[PDB]
Order: C-alpha cells, then structure tokens, then sequence
C-alpha cells in the first residue's frame, strides 16, 4: 500500500504544483481511482512528448524539402510559377487545403481517391452503428422501466397479501 | 435466464395476469359452498330445538 | 426506411465512384502501356548513349 | 452529485466511478473537479496538450509551404506525361511538341543540376560524379529564347492543368456536379476544401457521440440484472411465505 | 461478477426447485383437500336430510 501512496501523493504534487493539495478522504477506494489515474497519466504523458518531438522533427524536415521543391521549380520553370492569376491562385488553394484535411503524402489522385473513400465509409458505418446503438439503448430504458413498475406492482401486492395473510391468521 | 425465471414464476403467481394466486382457485371454491351448506344446517338445527 | 435511403444513395455514390475510378483506372492502363513503349522507348535512347 | 458524475466521466471516461464512491466521499469529488482542467479530455497534462497543438500548427504551416509547390510540381510531371502520350498517339501539333520536349528538357537539367551542386561544398575538394560541373549541363538546356518562350506558355497551362485538377478532385467527392456548367463548379470547388473538414468534424462528433452512448448503455445493462434480481426476491417471497407456508396452514385449519 | 453474487445470495430456493414445490403443492391440494371437502359437502347435505 505504502508504494502506490507515495506515487499518488508525488503525481498530485507534480499536476497541482504549487498550489496547496486540496483534503478529501483517504480511502482504499479513492486510493485506487487516483492510482489508475496516475498511471494513466504517466502513460498518456510519455506518449504525447514522443509524438510531440517527433512533430518537432517532421516540421524541419518538410520545412527543408519545401525549401527543395521551390528551388528547383524557380531554377527549372523560373520565377513564372509564382505569378499565377487570383484565381489559379484559388485554385491551388483548395487543392493544398483539401490535401491538409484528408492528411495525404502528396496531392496524386493515388492518394486523394482512397482518402475520400474512406472517409466517406467510415461516416456511414459510424452513422449507422451510432442508430442501432440508439435503438439498443431505447430498448433497454423501455426494459428497465417496466421492470421498474413490476418491482413496485410486486411491493404492493406482497404488502397487501401480507396484511390479508395477518387478517386470516387471527381468525383462524 | 432472468427474464425467463422471473416470466415463468410470475405467470405461475398471476394466472389471471392482475391477483396474486395465494390459494388455489378449486379449494376456495370448496370453502364457500362447505361454509354456506354448513349455514343451512345450522338453521335446520335451532328450528328443530326451537 | 431512412437507412434503406442512406445505403440506397450510397450504393449510387459507390456506383458513380467505381466508374469513374474504371475511366480513371483505363485511361492510366492506356496511358501505362504507351509509357512501357516510353520505357523502351529511352531504355533504346539510353543503349545509343552507352 | 449526479452533474458532478456527469461532468468527470465526460473528462475522463476512462475513470469507472460510481455514485456511491462520490456520495461517501464528497471532498474526493472536489479534488476529480480540481484535476479535470489540470488533465486534458485526452489523460495527458494540459500543458503537454497545448505544446502538442503549438507543434501541429506549427507542422501544419510548414506543410502547407511545401504541398504549394508538391502540387505544381505534381502538375508539371501530369502535364509531361499526358502530352507525352498525346506525343505517342500522333495528337500533337508541332508546338506543343516544342513545348514539352523544351519543358522535359528544362526540368531534367535542373533535377540534373541538383545532383551534382553539393552547393555549399567550397569547388576545391568536391569530386563531381562523372566529373560533370552544373556547367556540363547548362549546355544541354534548350536555346534561351526557347527556355523563355517555354516559361511563358507554362504559366497558362498551369492555370488550366489546376482548374483541370480541381474539377475531377470535386467531381469524385461529388459525381453529380459532372452534369453542371463550368461556373457552378468552379463554385463548388472553391468550399471542396470546407466540405471535406465539415464531413471530417461530423465523423469526430459521431464518434464521440458513440462513446457517450456506449457508455450510456454500459450503465443500463449494469442496472437491469439488479432490477430483476429485485423482482425476482420478491415473486419467491410470495411464493415461498405467503402461498407455500402461510396460507397452506390458514387453508389446513 | 456483482450479479452472478447477488443470483447466488438469492438462490435458495432454486427458481426450478420453487416452480416444482408450488406445482407439488398445487397437486396435493387437488387429490386431497378438495375431495375431502366436497366428502364434507355431500355429509352436511346428508345431515340435512336427517333434519
């Protein structure tokens, strides 16, 4: 008990700082809430600053390649690939946003095709599970509510056969 | 299997489906004439003494 | 009946997609062997440098 | 209590806590209140959460950057190809044949070029692959006035090449804007972006909407049995008290 | 493994074993209890006669 104390008392300290640690119950149940929790956290935490340094990384690496392809687009092309009207502008525009919200590798049909179909597919497999759970949840409250009446029809009915079995007994 | 026990038990409970069957239906039946032939005897009885 | 429209109008979407992806898919396939012939083509340009 | 419930397990839906757990420990409830703005809806720190979305905008910008010039890059090598095989079909005129041997040439002597510029190595020590210098290879690009007459034409043929792109990207999304006008889809192509993250945001919130359902029903199917069990109790009490022993001796008397 | 406990508190009697006491004692009533009073029924009307 002793080890798992020490970890929560250290992790409160860590999350709340220097504010002063707020009382509550010290139990074997509050105990172990705030251990899962801790745990959990410490988990969450370690994954999250991998994933954040690695973002880290990611965002050097693009930021050389982008510097790469302009480059070579301004030695090849030269400056003219710039100079594109307001609206092939636009348009570009809406191809490199569209590309950002699916998350693609590149802007190939080879990417955008399967992207677009996947999400397509998954909302509506979501929709759909999200309308039998529904219906599943509607049936169980109209389940447990007449259970619930049938609990309080037998309370009654019990008490009354009750009193009826009292009132019988004295007159026998 | 909890739905079916409690279905089952109640169903045997709750014939008629709205009284709780304490005695059987035939017994109770059986009372009521015994208790109103025994009435009758009664009468027949004081009269007779009378 | 609603899901029945649901998957109805999906099933059209898929319908419409899967064509387009079958043009897309044979225009590149036609495109694909022209660029084997293309491949042969510099892979022949290429044995002339060598 | 039960918004206090509602509100914890909204934050941390992995905690199972009961109301029971709440209703005996009351300053325990304060504290999950007190650690739910200190924990992110995530279970990671709320500061490890925050520096996570500052280095996602941050990648966010850098990739935008470099998917501007990946898509007319992309468009340039699309373009190649299709008049590539136009080129083999016999389809083109003399110009657009002008234009992409020039243009293929363009960019194969600057692809070329960069292979060899280790530019940033002093010219004394560099060993050149075959010995070639970006020299050898300026050499190989198309007359000035064609690279110049290629770099013009380029620009008109991009802007068509991207309204091109734009109109199958829309038109896979959305296959029924085929049988509309050129203007009507140019419309449309400019909110496919704002669409495709609209669709993107509703498949997050029914996602957590089936969560908060499935935790929903998870509660139910707890308290069912329970309720049953209940009925059940009093049903054999009934049975066992009443009908079987107290009124059995009531009728025997 | 809170309800199979809660089953397991509850479970004496059996549903099994109660459903077949209530029909045992359902039949016992019939063979004996109502043909001695319908006996005691046919007896008073007897004894009615000797009025």
């Amino acid at each position: 008990m002793d080890e798992k104390s020490t970890k929560i008392i250290m992790w409160l300290k860590k999350m709340f700082g220097d504010k002063p640690l707020p009382p509550y119950e010290v139990n074997t149940r509050t105990m172990e809430i705030l251990y899962q929790l801790a745990e959990w956290n410490e988990a969450r935490d370690k994954d999250l600053s991998l994933v954040t340094e690695d973002l880290k990384l990611k965002s050097a690496e693009v930021k050389a390649e982008a510097k790469y392809l302009q480059d070579l687009l301004t030695e090849g092309l030269g400056p003219s690939y710039t100079n594109l009207s307001r609206m092939g502008n636009n348009y570009l525009n809406q191809i490199v946003d569209s590309c950002l919200a699916l998350e693609l590798k590149n802007s190939s049909l080879s990417s955008y095709i399967p992207a677009v179909n996947d999400l397509s597919s998954e909302l509506v497999a979501i929709e759909l599970n999200n309308q039998e759970m529904e219906a599943e949840l509607t049936s169980l409250r109209k389940k447990l509510t007449e259970a619930l009446v049938l609990e309080k029809s037998l309370e009654q009915d019990l008490k009354k056969a009750e009193e009826q079995c009292n009132f019988e007994k004295a007159k026998v | 299997k909890l739905d079916s026990h409690l279905k089952e038990l109640r169903d045997f409970m709750y014939p008629e489906g709205n009284t709780l069957m304490l005695t059987t239906p035939e017994l109770s039946g059986e009372f009521h004439q015994l208790g109103s032939q025994l009435e009758k005897l009664n009468h027949i009885t004081v009269e007779i003494l009378g | 009946e609603e899901e029945v429209k649901a998957l109805q109008k999906q099933k059209n979407l898929h319908i419409r997609r899967r064509n387009k992806l079958q043009m897309v898919e044979s225009g590149n396939r036609q495109m694909c062997l022209k660029s084997k012939d293309k491949e042969e083509e510099t892979g022949r340009a290429f044995q002339e440098v060598l | 209590m039960a918004q206090t419930l509602q509100y914890v397990s909204s934050r941390l839906s992995m905690l199972q806590i009961d109301e029971e757990d709440l209703e005996r420990n009351a300053q325990f409830g304060k504290v999950l209140i007190e650690l739910c703005p200190l924990l992110g809806p995530n279970g990671g720190s709320a500061n490890l959460n925050r520096e996570l979305e500052e280095t996602r905008r941050e990648l966010l910008l850098q990739r935008k950057m470099w998917m501007r010039s990946e898509v007319i890059y992309q468009l340039v090598q699309e373009m190649l190809l299709d008049l590539q095989v136009r080129k083999l079909e016999g389809s083109l005129t003399e110009e657009e044949r002008k234009f992409q041997d020039g243009l293929q040439q363009c960019m194969l002597v600057s692809e070329c070029s960069r292979l060899l510029t280790a530019d940033s190595v002093p010219p004394s020590d560099s060993t050149s692959i075959l010995g070639l210098d970006k020299q050898d290879l300026l050499d190989l690009l198309p007359p000035n006035m064609l690279v110049l007459w290629v770099r013009d034409r380029l620009q008109k043929q991009l802007e068509e090449a991207l309204k091109k792109k734009c109109f199958t990207f829309l038109s896979f999304h959305q296959p029924e804007t085929d049988e509309e006008g050129d203007v009507l889809r140019a419309a449309k192509v400019l909110r496919l972006a704002s669409t495709l993250e609209d669709e993107k945001r509703r498949l997050q919130n029914e996602q957590e909407k089936h969560q908060e359902m499935r935790a929903l029903l998870e509660k139910q199917q707890e308290i069912y049995p329970h309720v049953l069990l209940r009925c059940l109790s009093l049903l054999r009490q009934a049975a066992s008290e009443l009908r079987l022993r107290a009124q059995s001796d009531i009728d025997r008397i | 493994s809170k309800t199979q406990r809660a089953l397991q508190k509850n479970t004496n009697p059996d549903t099994d074993a109660l459903l077949k006491s209530l029909s045992d004692h359902y039949s016992l009533e019939l063979d004996e209890m109502v043909p001695k009073m319908q006996r005691l029924i046919q007896q008073c009307e007897k004894h009615q006669e000797y009025g």
